[PDB]
Order: C-alpha cells, then sequence, then structure tokens
RNA sequence: GGCCCCUUAGCUCAGUGGUUAGAGCAGGCGACUCAUAAUCGCUUGGUCGCUGGUUCAAGUCCAGCAGGGGCCACCA
RNA sequence: AAAUUGAAGAGUUUGAUCAUGGCUCAGAUUGAACGCUGGCGGCAGGCCUAACACAUGCAAGUCGAACGGUAACAGGAAGAAGCUUGCUUCUUUGCUGACGAGUGGCGGACGGGUGAGUAAUGUCUGGGAAACUGCCUGAUGGAGGGGGAUAACUACUGGAAACGGUAGCUAAUACCGCAUAACGUCGCAAGACCAAAGAGGGGGACCUUCGGGCCUCUUGCCAUCGGAUGUGCCCAGAUGGGAUUAGCUAGUAGGUGGGGUAACGGCUCACCUAGGCGACGAUCCCUAGCUGGUCUGAGAGGAUGACCAGCCACACUGGAACUGAGACACGGUCCAGACUCCUACGGGAGGCAGCAGUGGGGAAUAUUGCACAAUGGGCGCAAGCCUGAUGCAGCCAUGCCGCGUGUAUGAAGAAGGCCUUCGGGUUGUAAAGUACUUUCAGCGGGGAGGAAGGGAGUAAAGUUAAUACCUUUGCUCAUUGACGUUACCCGCAGAAGAAGCACCGGCUAACUCCGUGCCAGCAGCCGCGGUAAUACGGAGGGUGCAAGCGUUAAUCGGAAUUACUGGGC
C-alpha cells in the first residue's frame, strides 16, 4: 503493498447527470484519458467502470461509480450517476454529495423528460452550481439547431433559478475524444478549464464534532467491514472511537483505519469521500443511512414538526389535495422514511403550492437536530421540501 | 524451503549423500567378494580376499559410515566361516 | 455495599434497640417500638424454628453491620479455628477495626466509626489503616492522627462514652486519644441477649 | 443495490368494476344451573395490508410503501 | 505443641390409618449462556461446536578468532582544486576497522500449538539386561609427512520466470592415501588391522630472502576407559460398554542354520515339528488420549480430566527415505491426490491444530498492541546479534476478594400516595431545615522497588626469560526500565459524580385495595381462576440478596432409591 496519499490541492466533488444514452459514461472516460494523457496517471478505460455483469450485458448504468482526476490545481473525485428514471435513488444518494453537477444533453434529441427530471431534483437537494456539455456534435454539422437547443436548455434551467444566461456550454463529442481525434480533445481542456474557474473553493468546517454519513458498506477479506461515505464536518483519527447512531439501536466502536482511492490516509477532514474500517462489527449490523459520529453529539428523534412549502403545477407537483392520514416518503441526507402527517387544527384541505407547519412521525428513528433541510417524494413525484423546526 | 538456512540444508545433504553411497557400494563389493570365494570352496583365496577387505572396514567404521559392532560382525561371521571349510 | 435506609424500622423489626442511634435522647420520643414497620404492624406472627434463627441471624448481622457473603465467611472460619463456633465467631467480630473504634468512645455510632476509618483519621501502631474488617490483635495501638484531633464529633463521642459501661479489655487515654487491647473478650463480657447456638443450627443445616 | 411472488370476519375459504362484500365452523343475549354441556327463544360481525392516482362507478385497474418468501450482483 | 470436630428433614395416593413404593423441594459447584440493571480496584480466566477454508505482517539464526575475498560504509596513504598555502575538491590503494554474496562449523529433533487417531504397539505402580549417547566433566597418551579438486571469480551461452550449461582459475579446521599405534577390534593362542587440524595475543636475546624461526600463554584436534544427562528394549499387576458377538490363528506357536540391528527377538528367509490363545471372556462391534489431580460426600463411594505440571500421538490427505549424536522431521526433500493461484502455454507456486486477524458453524468466547529492561534459550573468546518463549499493556461483572455511593441532629409526627369502623392509622426521622467529613472519581506537585551486571582506569597476587599479554582478587569513574503520567505521599474545591433485581397460598421469611369472571392468565410439587381471588394483572405496604439479581442447562447430596460399610422375595 500500500502507498500512500498526499495532501497538495484542494479537492472538489463534481459528477455527471442527464437523460439516458447521452453519454455520460463515455464522458467520464474521456475525461480521464486526456488528463491522464496530458499529466497524471488515471487512464481508466470504459468497461471499467460499468463493470457488474448486468451492466456489460444490457448496456447501461445501475449504479454510481467514482472516479479520480486532477487539473495542477485541484483534485477532483467524480461521481457517474444512471440516468434511468426507476434507479432515481442512487442519483439522488450520489448527487447529496456534489459540489456541484455536468449536464450532458445531446445535440441529436434536446431536453427529455429525465432531464427536466435531474435538475428539478438538484434543485430540491441543493446543489450549487451546474455546468452545461453538448454531446455528439460530430452527427449534428448544422449551425443552426444548436441554437435552438442552447436556448431550451437556458430557459429550462432558468425556470428552477440556476443562473441560465450565465452559466457557461461546451459543444463537443466524447466518443471522438476518447477515440484519439486531437481536434476534439481540445473541448475537453476547454471543459476542465471553466469547472477550474466556474466552481469556487468551498468552505470547509474542521473545528466542530465529527459526523459521516453511511452510504455504502463492502466486506474486505482479512479486515472486516468498511464503510465509505463523504465528511460532514470535524476530523476522524485512526484509533479514536465512534458511535453508530441511526435507525437500528445505537451501537459503539472504534476505527482503525482510513482510505481515500485505496491510498493509505491517518486521518480525514471534512469534504474528503473516505472508506473507514471499524474494529468489530458484522456487516448485517450497519446500512446505508446511519451516521458515524462523536459519541454523546447527536440523538436519534422519531416526531418533530417543520416549516414546508408544496410544489405546483409546471413543477411536478401534485393536481390534487392531501388531508389527514398521508404518508409520504421523507429524504434525509442518504436516506427515505415513510412518516405519517398532521396538518394544524383547521386549514384541512391543502393548496398545491402554499406554507404550512405540520407534525410528523417517523417509522424509524433518525439522527436528527433543529435546523435540517429534507425533501417529500411518493410515487415518483417530488412534492415539496421542509426545514426540521422543532423536535419532540 | 521459504528459509534462507533450510536451502543450504538441503543442498548439503543431497552432496553428502551421492557422497557416502559411493563408499557403501565400494565397502558392499569388497564384502560380497569375500562371500563368493568362500561359496566357490577354495580356501586361499577367500583368506587373501579377507585380508584385503579387514582395512576397508577398519577405516570406514573410523570415519563414521558405520558402527564399530557392525564391522566387529562382518569380520566374526567371515572368520567364522573362512575356518569352518576345509 | 453498605445500607443507607431508615435505621429505626430495623430496631422496630427486631422488637429491640440496636444502639443504633447516638443515645442522646430516648428511643421511646422517636419511633413507636412496639410496633413492627408498615401497614400491617400491630399484627402478631406465630414464627416457626426457621423464622426465630433467621431473625436472630438478622438481628446480630444488623447490630454489627456485615452483609452476608462476608458474614458466611466469618461463619466458615469460625468453625475452621480449634474451640466453640459460636464464641470464635462473636470474637470474631468483636475484633473489626470499627467496632473497636466506636467502642473506646470515638464514634457516636458504628457508622460514626465507619466514616472515621474510611477517611484516613485512624492509626494502628504509628501507620495509617483504611479498612473496617482490619482485624486488630492483642497490644495494638489504636490512635487518631494529629491531623484528626480538632473535629466536635470526637469529642462529643467522648462525652457520650462515659456514661456507658466500660469495656474491660480495652484501655483508652482521652487526654492523648489512644487505646490499646489486652487480649480478646470472652463470652461472660459480651451481652447474654444473643444465642448463637441459632446461628450454628442455621449455618449447620 | 437489482428482479420476481403472497396479504379477504376469531379460523378455512368464495367473490372477474353496477353499490348494505358472503359460506361453513366458531361466537353473543334471554329462560334452567353455584357455573357449565344438552335442551328451548332471538342474533351481531370485517381498517377487503396502508397511502396516493385513473374512471360516473375500485376488493378488482395503475404506482409507492409495510411485513414475509425466492433468485442475482458489488468489495476502501 | 498442631496437622483434627463426624451423619437433621419436608410436600404429594385415603372419608381418616399404618406400610410399601415412585415423583418434587431446602445445599454445594461451573471454561457457562440468556433477561433486567450496572461506580472503582487487586488477582485470575476467556472457540467446549467445523482436526472447517484461510488475505497480509511477524514467529530461527549466528560465527571474520576456520577460508578465498571487497558489493556497501568509514578511516589511512599517494597524486590533487583552491585559499582561510594545501582551508576545501577529485582520483588509485583491502593498508585498517568492518562486512553483501560464497566455501566451512554449530543450531534448525529445543522452545510454541492441537487432542484427530489409539482399549493397549499407550498410561500408572514395581522390577530387569542384550545397548547407543552432540554440548559438559575426570585419567592416561598422541598431535609426522604428502596429494588431487571445487564454490565464489573470469569468458561465452539457455530461459518469461524459477532456475541452468560450456570452458579457465583458486583457499582452508573442506576431501583422500602414507607413516606410528596401544588397555581398542577380530582370533584359543600365534598374528593381522584402524586416527588426527589448526588458529589467536605478547615478547628479551640469537638468524632472518628478513614473511618466520624461537620462548611463552589461551583455545581448539585424534584414540581409549570412566561420570553425569538423554534415549531404545523386556516382564508382572491395574486401566469403559455389549454374549440379541463363542470360537480365533499359517510367520501362526516352537526348533535348527544363514542374514539383519546400536542391542535381545519370527526382526527376516530356507527347512523340520504341530502347535498357540479362549467362559479368570479370546475374536468382533461401539465409545474414548492417560496421570498428579478437580467437584461432591461424615465416611465408603459417585461424577469428571477446562487452567498448571509429567507421559503419549499428530502437523492439507496417502506413502518413502536421505542428512545427523538424535527425525522417518510444524515454518526440510521426493512421489501421488483434491483445492487455490501466476504464466510469454514451454513450465512454475502454496499449506495458520505458531502470534495477531477474516469468512463460516454456533446459545456462546478478545488486539492485524509495546519491549527484549528481568528470567530462560541459539551462535560467538568476548562485545554482541536473534527470540509472537517470556515480561507487560488493550477488551469482557466470567469468577474470587476489598471499598464506596455520606455522617450526626431533626415532630410540623408537614404536604402527597394508600387504608379506614370517618375518630384515625401508615409510609416515617423518612424527607425538608440545621451542623460536620472528604475515602474513591476530578485537578496540581513530589516519588520507592523490580538492576544483577557490562565498560574504562588503577593496585596487588599468580604465569614466565620477561615488570609484556592473559587470569584471579580490591578500589575508583561515568552509564543500562517496555510497564510509566508506576505503587505510594502532599495539597484544592465541594455532599458534591455513583442502586438495582427476585419474591410475599403451604413447603418457605413477608398482606391489603381495585380490575376481571373456568375468560385473560399463573405453576418446582400439591394446585389457583365458574361475579366478595392474601395464588391472575396494577397499586400501597413488607421480606431476601446487593454491583448484582433471576431463569435455563450439567454433577454429587438428601436417596438406606443397586444396600461392601448398609435392602429384600
Ligand atoms: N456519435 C457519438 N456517440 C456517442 C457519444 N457519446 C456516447 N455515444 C454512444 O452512446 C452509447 C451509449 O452512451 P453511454 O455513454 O453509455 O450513455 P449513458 O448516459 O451512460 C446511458 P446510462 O444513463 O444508462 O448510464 C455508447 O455506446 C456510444 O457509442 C458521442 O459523443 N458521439
Ligand atoms: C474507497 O473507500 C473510496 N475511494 C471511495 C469508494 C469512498 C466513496
Ligand atoms: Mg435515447
Ligand atoms: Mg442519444
Ligand atoms: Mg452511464
Ligand atoms: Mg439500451
Ligand atoms: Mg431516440
Ligand atoms: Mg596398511
Ligand atoms: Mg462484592
Ligand atoms: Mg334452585
Ligand atoms: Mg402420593
Ligand atoms: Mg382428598
Ligand atoms: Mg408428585
Ligand atoms: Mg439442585
Ligand atoms: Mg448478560
Ligand atoms: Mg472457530
Ligand atoms: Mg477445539
Ligand atoms: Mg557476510
Ligand atoms: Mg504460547
Ligand atoms: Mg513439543
Ligand atoms: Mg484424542
Ligand atoms: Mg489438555
Ligand atoms: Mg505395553
Ligand atoms: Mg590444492
Ligand atoms: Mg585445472
Ligand atoms: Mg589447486
Ligand atoms: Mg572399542
Ligand atoms: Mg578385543
Ligand atoms: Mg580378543
Ligand atoms: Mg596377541
Ligand atoms: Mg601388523
Ligand atoms: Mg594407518
Ligand atoms: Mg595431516
Ligand atoms: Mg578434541
Ligand atoms: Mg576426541
Ligand atoms: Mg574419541
Ligand atoms: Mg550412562
Ligand atoms: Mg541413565
Ligand atoms: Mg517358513
Ligand atoms: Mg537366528
Ligand atoms: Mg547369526
Ligand atoms: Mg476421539
Ligand atoms: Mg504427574
Ligand atoms: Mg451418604
Ligand atoms: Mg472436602
Ligand atoms: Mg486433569
Ligand atoms: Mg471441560
Ligand atoms: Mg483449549
Ligand atoms: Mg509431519
Ligand atoms: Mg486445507
Ligand atoms: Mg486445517
Ligand atoms: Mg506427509
Ligand atoms: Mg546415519
Ligand atoms: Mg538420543
Ligand atoms: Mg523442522
Ligand atoms: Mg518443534
Ligand atoms: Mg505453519
Ligand atoms: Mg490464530
Ligand atoms: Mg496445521
Ligand atoms: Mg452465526
Ligand atoms: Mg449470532
Ligand atoms: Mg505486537
Ligand atoms: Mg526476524
Ligand atoms: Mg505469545
Ligand atoms: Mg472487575
Ligand atoms: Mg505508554
Ligand atoms: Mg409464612
Ligand atoms: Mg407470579
Ligand atoms: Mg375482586
Ligand atoms: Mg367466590
Ligand atoms: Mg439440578
Ligand atoms: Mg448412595
Ligand atoms: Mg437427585
Ligand atoms: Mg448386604
Ligand atoms: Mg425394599
Amino acid at each position: 503493498s500500500k502507498e500512500k496519499f498526499e495532501r497538495t490541492k484542494p479537492h472538489v466533488n463534481v459528477g455527471t447527470i442527464g437523460h439516458v444514452d447521452h453519454g455520460k459514461t463515455t464522458l467520464t472516460a474521456a475525461i480521464t484519458t486526456v488528463l491522464a494523457k496530458t499529466y497524471g496517471g488515471a487512464a481508466r478505460a470504459f468497461d471499467q467502470i460499468d463493470n457488474a455483469p448486468e451492466e456489460k450485458a444490457r448496456g447501461i448504468t445501475i449504479n454510481t461509480s467514482h472516479v479520480e482526476y486532477d487539473t495542477p490545481t485541484r483534485h477532483y473525485a467524480h461521481v457517474d450517476c444512471p440516468g434511468h428514471a426507476d434507479y432515481v435513488k442512487n442519483m439522488i444518494t450520489g448527487a447529496a454529495q456534489m459540489d456541484g453537477a455536468i449536464l450532458v444533453v445531446a445535440a441529436t434529441d434536446g431536453p427529455m423528460p429525465q432531464t427536466r427530471e435531474h435538475i428539478l431534483l438538484g434543485r430540491q437537494v441543493g446543489v450549487p452550481y451546474i455546468i452545461v456539455f453538448l454531446n455528439k456534435c460530430d452527427m449534428v454539422d448544422d449551425e443552426e439547431l444548436l441554437e435552438l437547443v442552447e436556448m431550451e436548455v437556458r430557459e429550462l434551467l432558468s425556470q428552477y433559478d440556476f443562473p441560465g444566461d450565465d452559466t457557461p456550454i461546451v459543444r463537443g463529442s466524447a466518443l471522438k475524444a476518447l477515440e484519439g481525434d486531437a481536434e476534439w480533445e481540445a473541448k475537453i481542456l476547454e471543459l476542465a478549464g471553466f469547472l477550474d474557474s466556474y466552481i469556487p473553493e468551498p468552505e470547509r468546517a474542521i473545528d466542530k464534532p465529527f459526523l459521516l454519513p453511511i452510504e455504502d458498506v463492502f466486506s474486505i477479506s482479512g479486515r472486516g467491514t468498511v464503510v465509505t461515505g463523504r465528511v460532514e464536518r470535524g476530523i476522524i483519527k485512526v484509533g479514536e472511537e465512534v458511535e453508530i447512531v441511526g435507525i437500528k439501536e445505537t451501537q459503539k466502536s472504534t476505527c482503525t483505519g482510513v482510505e481515500m482511492f485505496r491510498k493509505l490516509l491517518d486521518e480525514g477532514r471534512a469534504g474528503e469521500n473516505v472508506g473507514v474500517l471499524l474494529r468489530g462489527i458484522k456487516r448485517e449490523e450497519i446500512e446505508r443511512g446511519q451516521v458515524l459520529a462523536k459519541p454523546g453529539t447527536i440523538k436519534p428523534h422519531t416526531k418533530f414538526e417543520s416549516e414546508v412549502y408544496i410544489l405546483s403545477k409546471d413543477e411536478g407537483g401534485r393536481h390534487t389535495p392531501f388531508f389527514k392520514g398521508y404518508r409520504p416518503q421523507f429524504y434525509f441526507r442518504t436516506t427515505d422514511v415513510t412518516g405519517t402527517i398532521e396538518l394544524p387544527e383547521g386549514v384541512e384541505m391543502v393548496m398545491p403550492g402554499d406554507n404550512i407547519k405540520m407534525v410528523v412521525t417517523l417509522i424509524h428513528p433518525i439522527a436528527m437536530d433543529d435546523g435540517l433541510r429534507f425533501a417529500i417524494r411518493e410515487g415518483g413525484r417530488t412534492v415539496g421540501a421542509g426545514v426540521v423546526a422543532k423536535v419532540l | 524451503a521459504n528459509i534462507k538456512s533450510a536451502k543450504k540444508r538441503a543442498i548439503q545433504s543431497e552432496k553428502a549423500r551421492k557422497h557416502n553411497a559411493s563408499r557403501r557400494s565400494m565397502m558392499r563389493t569388497f564384502i560380497k567378494k569375500v562371500y563368493a570365494a568362500i561359496e566357490a570352496g577354495d580356501k586361499a583365496a577367500a583368506q587373501k580376499a579377507f585380508n584385503e577387505m579387514q582395512p576397508i572396514v577398519d577405516r570406514q567404521a573410523a570415519k563414521g559410515l558405520i558402527h564399530k559392532n557392525k564391522a566387529a560382525r562382518h569380520k566374526a561371521n567371515l572368520t567364522a566361516q573362512i575356518n569352518k571349510l576345509a | 455495599a453498605r445500607y443507607l435506609g431508615p435505621k429505626l424500622k430495623l430496631s422496630r423489626r427486631e422488637g429491640t434497640d440496636l444502639f443504633l442511634k447516638s443515645g442522646v435522647r430516648a428511643i421511646d420520643t422517636k419511633c413507636k417500638i412496639e410496633q413492627a414497620p408498615g401497614q400491617h404492624g400491630a399484627r402478631k406472627p406465630r414464627l416457626s424454628d426457621y423464622g426465630v434463627q433467621l431473625r436472630e441471624k438478622q438481628k446480630v448481622r444488623r447490630i454489627y453491620g456485615v452483609l452476608e457473603r462476608q458474614f458466611r465467611n466469618y461463619y466458615k472460619e469460625a468453625a475452621r479455628l480449634k474451640g466453640n463456633t459460636g464464641e470464635n465467631l462473636l470474637a470474631l467480630l468483636e475484633g473489626r477495626l470499627d467496632n473497636v473504634v466506636y467502642r473506646m468512645g470515638f464514634g457516636a455510632t458504628r457508622a460514626e466509626a465507619r466514616q472515621l476509618v474510611s477517611h484516613k483519621a485512624i492509626m494502628v501502631n504509628g501507620r495509617v489503616v483504611n479498612i473496617a474488617s482490619y482485624q486488630v490483635s492483642p497490644n495494638d495501638v489504636v490512635s487518631i492522627r494529629e491531623k484528626a484531633k480538632k473535629q466536635s464529633r470526637v469529642k462529643a463521642a467522648l462525652e457520650l462514652a462515659e456514661q456507658r459501661e466500660k469495656p474491660t479489655w480495652l484501655e483508652v487515654d482521652a487526654g492523648k486519644m489512644e487505646g490499646t487491647f489486652k487480649r480478646k473478650p470472652e463470652r461472660s463480657d459480651l451481652s447474654a441477649d444473643i444465642n448463637e447456638h441459632l446461628i450454628v443450627e442455621l449455618y449447620s443445616k
């Protein structure tokens, strides 16, 4: 064996979104290929990402995938997300840790239903910035319908409060860039430059109690259970003692190893995407959605009241009110839980697009504190978002 | 062998085996020469074969290849049978 | 590992004063000694042999403030010795440190002496001993450390002590605050209100 | 993480969108008994697993979830 | 002096009785597990099941004072820039300390793990004769003179790798004859035969090609006979169950001769005789490591073999030998098999029942830690190097033991719960209020023992030609601790940070109110519940234990209920 990971540049998290078959995985491979060719050592091929057998058979993406690269100013961890309407939970889990996304739109198709759905979910989850990349420009050679696609993308972005008239758009083709055509390879570097310039340096809070949301669990032969995720705040050191707080009953453990892209570390700070090795934990004792925290800092709760907004038409939303006994799903961090609703006394019918003070009870406890943001969804439809007000 | 002291022992043991085999072969050759001379029936040939044999077993015992009791056993048996015949 | 509840209840249930308060006041003004504790107090039992043996054992244990495991160890020791089991058991209870500290008028109660011994205020032969069950041998000198000669508790206890029958096996000097054994007490030196044969019959079942 | 099955009264089961969702075995009350079984006279019952859509009309048609069963992956 | 002080019953068959005879309870113990609860410390213990399959890092090396040598390092020397004229740079040199690889010696057969197989080829108690034995130790002797090779190295060359091949050259305590030989071996005697190796320190005088000879000291080398330690072999007695297993045996029992072994022997062969074992249990089947000891019991007995110590057997499965004083060899070799791998497709590699760790099985069992400071072990003259043995630390109320969670006073017999004969009773000196204390936990400051030795110098006595080297005895001078922020002591603030579980019909310590109504439910055994339940569920009160308390599983006792002590038809 194992080498060591050295810290020399600011670290950023990015990823890809868009409609199905618009060229996300091809772009993900092309970026690493071109950058490693100029400088670096990534060289991560196409079948090295879509590696599971069902992915290779049906030729799609089911999971999310992590790659790494670096321009001589930054160090990027990149997340590739699925694009199908019935893999949305994985995309939400992946996009909950984005510092900024890349929206892939094919010039042949234009914006599509999944493009709009991804834009809306990026709004409701809290992605700060979006870069647009226009793909398959080798196919379309006309310079008139490209204007139409660019315009439509612009008002689609603007309708969801993203800055439309100011966001940058890049033309190119990922297939030709990956093959090796020197003409199209310049567009990859233009995208990299915009990625270096448009996205500022975010703030990392490293003076707070440690907290890590769990998103994926592995069993490493000879070593044990490993949990991966992005450190929300604080610092974790090898030998320190941690608490597994979540929808089961609370557990105690110790940290015995930290790694980042299979490279040995000694402590992980805020903003990194690391795997932590626990001591004496079985693999069915743990699961996605729990929290790995400093002991005696955060606590689980089930019943709480909140302030919330409901979406409307031309936004997905609902075309019908709801009443008592309503049971939608609430998304917290990297988790979704069904909950029962209680409206305030009076105001029974709920208009599609108003604010409201509601009380809700969950079926499982969640590590919770005031001022926590969440989303509300059911049946493939996003319906609103709220802020945890008071916890009982 | 995965320790850098057993490999040397293996090499040395193989060499020592190859060394001991020839000495044992020669000693057995002379012993069976005496036995054949007895079997034929002549008495002088057996006596001279025994006189040629005796130093070989003495020296080979002295070098650690066999034991003193083995050499004494060979000498005793051969002397008894040689003096038995006429 | 100590009893920290109401104390007059124990004497009420045993139907006999256990010397478990200071003695400044007659216990008639403090509790209704004639009644057993609780709602069904005036009611009377008809004890069996098990009941009387158990009550006797509990009374001795509450007098000396010892729990069941260590009392059982005391009985095993006394049975191992050469003599009478009851005599050995009573002499063995009479030799622990806090009982001796109380018995020569340094604490008002056994819990007083317990806290005096536990808080490093007592020496045996010029050495600090911090343990209550410490067996004390003949010709030992028990004293209060110089640092602890200024509390009012000790002289209040000393003034409560001389209005009580003097033990015949301890020698005490109140001015210097010293005490010395001569030897262990005999059966005739202790109260005859205790039948140890019930103890033996309970533990030698 | 992915895919596929089941959930009608206390129990075992009918019921293919037209408006009090039914059958049997069990159960409830009154007369007799200290109380029952048996004999006589009257009989009440469901969150159609939950939430939301489509339809004039939903147990039935369309989605998400809860509980249980069965196949298949991924390995800082 | 002492080494002993030892034996208890109860419930349940009947309308009631006496007997017989089973079932159940009161005690002690555990490698325990589960439920509820949980302050600190000392000493111990911790995969009983799958002898299942195992990623990664460690668990066995050392000697230059046996040897040729120089890959690395540092010194010394000779040429060598520059100036602070040689300050500083570079190059050639095994000349010195040291030392990677190579020949040689010793160790790797010890130490550590596991209990699969094994009813006797094993273990325990007591005896015997036909044998070997490294290192350690005693006595008496010897220690002369020659030879031919080879690794490393040089040149060429095969292969992906592991690993080879061809040709030159060299050293030794590596290897092989000769000489000499006795108390050694063979033989009645006469006679015949067998071995060996050098290195290290110092030096006055004498010859030195001037390397050494010479003197002295230390350690090693060969033979023979002893001692001590270890190992091989033989005999007798004892060491589970089944007769619904009664017959078993052909190298089988004995004899003669040849061979074999360190040694006796059917150990092995050829031939001769017809024997050998068995109801005192042979043969066959099932289960199982043995002991000192451990639990229980008044004793006699019964059950058992986890930790510690003695013995045995095994090392992925099945066979076999080689090297050696010792192995048919846990981290060695060869062959075959099933699995897991690398490959350029020709061929290669592996074995956690060592210490940590993973998956799986289970009701259930721990850290991929620190140090060689102490004891012990391997090599070395020593300094020293190696040691998952060992010494310590982490986790776990698993067990035993110790301590704490305050102490005295306090009637208004307060509020509030509960019962009530509506008068009162009870929780209860309990609480509050008042006055004291500071153990343990928290903070700051001091501070033992585990350490003996090893190094340098000096002095004296030994030795000898020698005041030199070496050895022994004293003294002096600087140092060696993983645990570790040690045990312990001193100070500071403040009652401040610290109590639960089972039970209350009889057996068996401890009683009332409400709800329900043979329903919901309880139960170790007798047995409760059908509309006035001390037995169900809640509440108030009480009893027993206590950082633990209950339940389940397992053994002995009670059981004189397998009866020898000690019963019956
Ligand atoms: N001509 C052309 N073809 C392209 C380009 N990018 C992708 N493709 C083609 O589209 C096919 C699918 O593209 P892919 O990158 O898998 O799309 P995707 O977004 O990952 C689909 P999913 O949402 O399931 O992950 C590829 O096989 C590739 O040949 C492009 O820039 N030009
Ligand atoms: C591995 O643990 C790390 N490189 C990623 C996978 C964590 C999201
Ligand atoms: Mg398409
Ligand atoms: Mg397309
Ligand atoms: Mg994709
Ligand atoms: Mg497709
Ligand atoms: Mg299309
Ligand atoms: Mg000769
Ligand atoms: Mg205790
Ligand atoms: Mg009637
Ligand atoms: Mg009966
Ligand atoms: Mg009856
Ligand atoms: Mg019975
Ligand atoms: Mg019992
Ligand atoms: Mg428990
Ligand atoms: Mg195991
Ligand atoms: Mg085992
Ligand atoms: Mg070397
Ligand atoms: Mg061990
Ligand atoms: Mg061993
Ligand atoms: Mg076994
Ligand atoms: Mg054992
Ligand atoms: Mg035997
Ligand atoms: Mg030569
Ligand atoms: Mg030659
Ligand atoms: Mg030569
Ligand atoms: Mg001899
Ligand atoms: Mg002889
Ligand atoms: Mg002779
Ligand atoms: Mg002679
Ligand atoms: Mg001769
Ligand atoms: Mg000779
Ligand atoms: Mg010679
Ligand atoms: Mg010698
Ligand atoms: Mg010798
Ligand atoms: Mg010899
Ligand atoms: Mg001997
Ligand atoms: Mg012996
Ligand atoms: Mg024969
Ligand atoms: Mg013979
Ligand atoms: Mg013979
Ligand atoms: Mg067995
Ligand atoms: Mg023994
Ligand atoms: Mg008995
Ligand atoms: Mg005993
Ligand atoms: Mg044992
Ligand atoms: Mg056991
Ligand atoms: Mg064991
Ligand atoms: Mg083996
Ligand atoms: Mg195996
Ligand atoms: Mg194995
Ligand atoms: Mg084998
Ligand atoms: Mg041999
Ligand atoms: Mg031996
Ligand atoms: Mg070995
Ligand atoms: Mg061994
Ligand atoms: Mg091994
Ligand atoms: Mg292990
Ligand atoms: Mg093994
Ligand atoms: Mg399991
Ligand atoms: Mg389990
Ligand atoms: Mg370690
Ligand atoms: Mg090592
Ligand atoms: Mg160990
Ligand atoms: Mg403890
Ligand atoms: Mg430390
Ligand atoms: Mg009673
Ligand atoms: Mg009960
Ligand atoms: Mg009632
Ligand atoms: Mg009644
Ligand atoms: Mg029992
Ligand atoms: Mg008996
Ligand atoms: Mg019994
Ligand atoms: Mg009899
Ligand atoms: Mg009888």
